[PDB]
């Protein structure tokens, strides 16, 4: 019976990877630890803004605007580990995009992942008692905005180092991916390589693949927290962590050519 | 009469405390008076928008949109509060007057 420890959340933190496989990801700033005067604002209820009631200091504004436009004007807030991707709502075009400290705050401030983030983040350990949490201090990570296609998103998972499986993480069908399906299956499997440094032998890591090359975008532990999307948590636990092949799930939806294709693996079947 | 609208005058009403029944029998916390620059979430039809408040008269608010939503005039709508980290209920209103994109 699987189970979350202490060092398995701390390990996930921005910093605590970032740090190790900083040219396997895309550009970004770690402000670290979280200016107290965000950290207030963020404590407070409801959502005020300037443009009797607290906003953050002006020192704050211009550090995350001096990091913003060091990002090449556009950035993806985020904080030790949940992405504000509920709040998209809030946000001016339907984005993570983040152009002013406003915006950035806006999306910090309405989300629940990064409010889970905030009183929630120690809530299964079996480590920590959750009554107030060690060296741990928050952080505001600030990610280089650029137009990510959903499509080629994939959850991949991993049990005792070896990759046990890995899924779309979309939910819409792209009848372009089981056309590359075995060149991504590489990609990602010769990323995992590179992951060799991470610290615990069961984690699940975030990937992108944009023109031959698989993009790491977060890390998360493997644990019935984070989601198993098209894999169930039990069936994540009931696979071999020690089979050569992963398991790839795609959401569901001719040529002579095609048909007879279809017919020549149909006739090897008959066959071994 | 659909339109997209940018900023939107309700006619509103609060509750009086938030929605729910505390175990220990203790009241559910008292809705405050909406102020303005506090950015609410505002329920128009589907549309889950968030929606900053410019001014306040009694009955009536003026509320800025993050972006633009697709309404009629008269329309039904749910105003929301960041309220120890959830989107709680704090009243209803009814679209009077709307500035359009076009």
């Amino acid at each position: 019976t699987l189970i979350l420890t202490k060092n398995q959340v701390l390990h996930c933190q921005f910093s605590s990877w970032y740090s190790l496989f900083r040219k396997l990801t895309p550009k970004a700033k770690v402000i670290k630890p979280i200016p107290a005067t965000v950290l207030k604002y963020l404590h407070e209820d409801s959502i005020y803004v300037e443009q009797p009631a607290y906003y953050p200091e002006r020192e704050a504004i211009q550090l995350i605007e001096k990091a913003i436009k060091e990002l090449g004007g556009a950035v993806v807030p985020k904080l030790n580990w949940s992405t504000p991707k509920d709040a998209l709502w809030i946000t001016t075009t339907g984005s993570l995009k983040c152009t002013t400290a406003e915006e950035v705050l806006l999306l910090l401030k309405s989300s629940d992942f990064v409010a889970h983030d905030l009183n929630h983040a120690f809530d299964d350990c079996k480590d920590f008692d959750n009554a107030d949490p060690k060296d741990f201090s928050f952080e505001l990570v600030l990610k280089e905005w650029f137009p990510m296609h959903a499509s080629t998103e994939f959850r991949c998972f991993v049990k005792s180092k070896r990759l046990i499986a890995f899924c779309q993480r979309d939910d819409n069908y792209y009848e372009f991916l089981k056309e590359n399906i075995d060149c991504y299956e590489k990609l990602i499997s010769d990323l995992l390589k590179k992951l060799d440094t991470f610290p615990d032998p069961d984690f699940v890591f975030d990937v992108y693949i944009h023109k031959d090359r698989a993009w790491l975008i977060d890390i998360n532990p493997f644990y019935p927290r984070t989601d198993g999307l098209l894999f169930s948590w039990s069936e994540l636990e009931s696979m071999n962590s020690e089979n050569m092949k992963p398991e790839i799930r795609l959401i569901p939806k001719a040529s002579e050519g095609e048909n007879l294709l279809e017919f020549a693996q149909k006739w090897q079947d008959l066959t071994n | 009469l659909p339109n997209i609208y940018t900023d939107i005058e309700i006619n509103y009403f609060l509750l009086r405390r938030l929605l729910g029944v505390k175990t220990d029998g203790q009241k559910q916390a008292k809705v405050r008076k909406l102020e303005p620059n506090e950015v609410l979430m505002v329920n128009i039809g589907s549309t889950a928008t968030g929606a900053r408040v410019v001014a306040v008269k009694a009955d009536m608010a003026r509320l800025q949109l993050t972006s633009p939503a697709c309404t009629e005039i008269n329309e039904k709508i749910a105003l929301s509060r960041r309220i120890e980290k959830h989107w709680r209920l704090i009243g209803w209103a009814t679209i009077k007057k709307g500035t359009t994109l076009e």
